[PDB]
């Protein structure tokens, strides 16, 4: 903690903040995320317990690297690799010019790699959103914030329902399925893929029922044909308006035929049919992928 | 959705070796014994029982205890303080609704202060270097179950029952990897309930055979026969409940034909 030179506040944890800092002796620039403790309360936050143990278990070029955990009685400091910016911010800075397919393709490709890795190690991120994705000046993009993550078993059992930011939350969670898995992270990625193209959140509802309907109006209201089992889910209602499926080229018009195929597979209603990150990596959409570079 | 099953089974197989505690750490503990440890897990069983905790949380807790006691000698008056923190950490990791700190102080009828629980937590996290995602016998059993044609409520419950019995006796169970105890427990569960044996499909998946499981089967089968006479009885009581189809009431085979 002595050998660090804080550079500038950068973001906000829920029990701390994130600061850009530079290791005085090695010269390495890092990101410090301080977690507040203080005894006589509840001890170390379970979100930190999970974040640290799971993250230590995730070494991959597309997953932020946890360099160290400075553990003190008063507070707990997480030392991470540093990255220049996050995807939302970057998306805004492009809001007027747009994100070039090369970059969109490269970012999605990488993101699918980081996720396949998480899933290969039984880890559900459960909060993938543009703010939780970091990009550096080299064309790299990575999964960050493993604060809502959890180790899962095979098969899965019922986990926490209060999960995933509403805008990137999958139908099986919104409908109350008692078992949800890796497919929920794919849903998030499909929404982010869509978002990178058009530049504005695919389904920006403001309530669960509004989020569902905004989903139903794009992919159609699901039925036993398309998704065996819906009409039986806990939060399904036969009163649901029956919307017809909107042909995919209108959902993200600037998308080529490959993009459409990939996106459609990432947004499948039935979680057993929606493409896994592994399989997605082989999809034709990436045959021309490169690691271009950001626009900063 | 079985696209990651094998990547995960392989990863847990690698980890169970890296997370495994020292086989003979007890022999080196100056103050505590296996007997005292047995009393500790037995107690954690009913504690997990009183609070409706996952069985997965019980197994984690025991893994943390054995790993902590692998590098730290503890006085008999502190064994319970370690087991309490280990249980609290397991719940913070595995539970959706982990009972709060006060519950954990309370269950010790104030044998320790909230302060002591919190500090032990901090200490245990350090000794384990925050490596809490350990593989357990429960994680393997749950996987071996998918190889049952068709599912068998009683077999599963009996397999879990046997797996849990192994948490209680460091000797001989600390000398087997969780994936192996799981195989023995599943076979013995299966055989007892249906007459069937370790599936052809599991040899392919795990690489284990009756022959490789035999050393463990022998022990587990023995623990099973002597279960009614064991000083610790919280697992048996537990598995009499309908939630587990009263399998702990079933009669264990005279022999296994091996
Ligand atoms: O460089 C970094 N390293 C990390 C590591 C971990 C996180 S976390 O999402 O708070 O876990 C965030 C960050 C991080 C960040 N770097 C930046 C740069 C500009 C704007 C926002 C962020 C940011 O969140």
């Amino acid at each position: 903690m002595e050998n660090f030179q804080k550079v500038e506040k950068i973001g906000e944890g829920t029990y701390g903040v994130v600061y850009k800092a530079r290791n005085k002796l090695t010269g390495e620039v890092v990101a410090l995320k301080k977690i507040r403790l203080d005894t006589e309360t509840e001890g170390v936050p379970s979100t930190a317990i999970r974040e640290i143990s799971l993250l230590k278990e995730l070494n991959h070029p597309n997953i932020v690297k946890l360099l160290d955990v400075i553990h003190t009685e008063n507070k707990l400091y997480l030392v991470f690799e540093f990255l220049h910016q996050d995807l939302k911010k970057f998306m805004d800075a492009s809001a007027l010019t747009g994100i070039p397919l090369p970059l969109i393709k490269s970012y999605l490709f990488q993101l699918l790699q980081g996720l396949a890795f998480c899933h290969s190690h039984r880890v559900l991120h459960r909060d993938l959103k543009p703010q939780n994705l970091l990009i550096n000046t080299e064309g790299a993009i990575k999964l960050a914030d493993f604060g809502l993550a959890r180790a899962f078993g095979v098969p899965v059992r019922t986990y926490t329902h209060e999960v995933v930011t509403l805008w990137y939350r999958a139908p099986e969670i919104l409908l109350g399925c008692k078992y949800y898995s890796t497919a929920v992270d794919i849903w998030s990625l499909g929404c982010i893929f869509a978002e990178m193209v058009t530049r504005r959140a695919l389904f920006p509802g403001d309530s669960e029922i509004d989020q569902l309907f905004r989903i139903f109006r794009t992919l159609g209201t699901p039925d036993e044909v398309v998704w065996p089992g819906v009409t039986s889910m806990p939060d399904y209602k036969p009163s649901f308006p029956k919307w017809a499926r909107q042909d995919f080229s209108k959902v993200v018009p600037p998308l080529d035929e490959d993009g459409r195929s990939l996106l459609s597979q990432m947004l499948h209603y039935d979680p057993n049919k929606r493409i896994s990150a592994k399989a997605a990596l082989a999809h034709p959409f990436f045959q021309d992928v490169t690691k271009p570079v950001p626009h900063l | 959705v079985p696209d990651y099953h094998e990547d995960i089974h392989t990863y847990l197989r690698e980890m169970e070796v890296k997370c495994k505690p020292k086989v003979g750490y007890m022999k080196k503990q100056p103050d505590i014994t296996n007997s005292m440890r047995a009393i500790l897990v037995d107690w954690l069983v009913e504690v997990g029982e009183e609070y409706k905790l996952q069985n997965e949380t019980l197994h984690l807790a025991v893994n943390y205890i054995d790993r902590f006691l692998s590098s730290m000698s503890v006085l008999r008056g502190k064994l319970q303080l370690v087991g309490t923190a280990a249980m609290l950490l397991a719940s913070k990791f595995e539970e959706i609704y982990p009972p709060e700190v006060a519950e954990f102080v309370y269950i010790t009828d104030d044998t320790y202060t909230k302060k002591q629980v919190l500090r032990m937590e901090h200490l245990v996290l350090k000794v384990l270097t925050f490596d809490l995602a350990a593989p357990t016998v429960n994680q393997f059993l749950t996987q071996y179950f998918l190889h049952q044609q068709p599912a068998n409520c009683k077999v599963e419950s009996l397999a879990m029952f046997l797996g849990e019995l192994s948490l209680i006796d460091a000797d001989p169970y600390l000398k087997y990897l969780p994936s192996v105890i799981a195989g023995a427990a599943f076979h013995l569960a299966l055989y007892t309930v249906t007459g069937q044996s370790w599936p052809e499909s599991l040899i392919r998946k795990t690489g284990y055979t009756l022959e490789s499981l035999k050393p463990c089967l022998m022990d587990l089968h023995q623990t099973y026969l002597k279960a009614p006479q064991h000083a610790q009885q919280s697992i048996r009581e537990k598995y009499k409940n309908s939630k587990y189809h009263g399998v702990s009431l079933l009669n264990p085979p005279e022999t296994l034909n091996l």
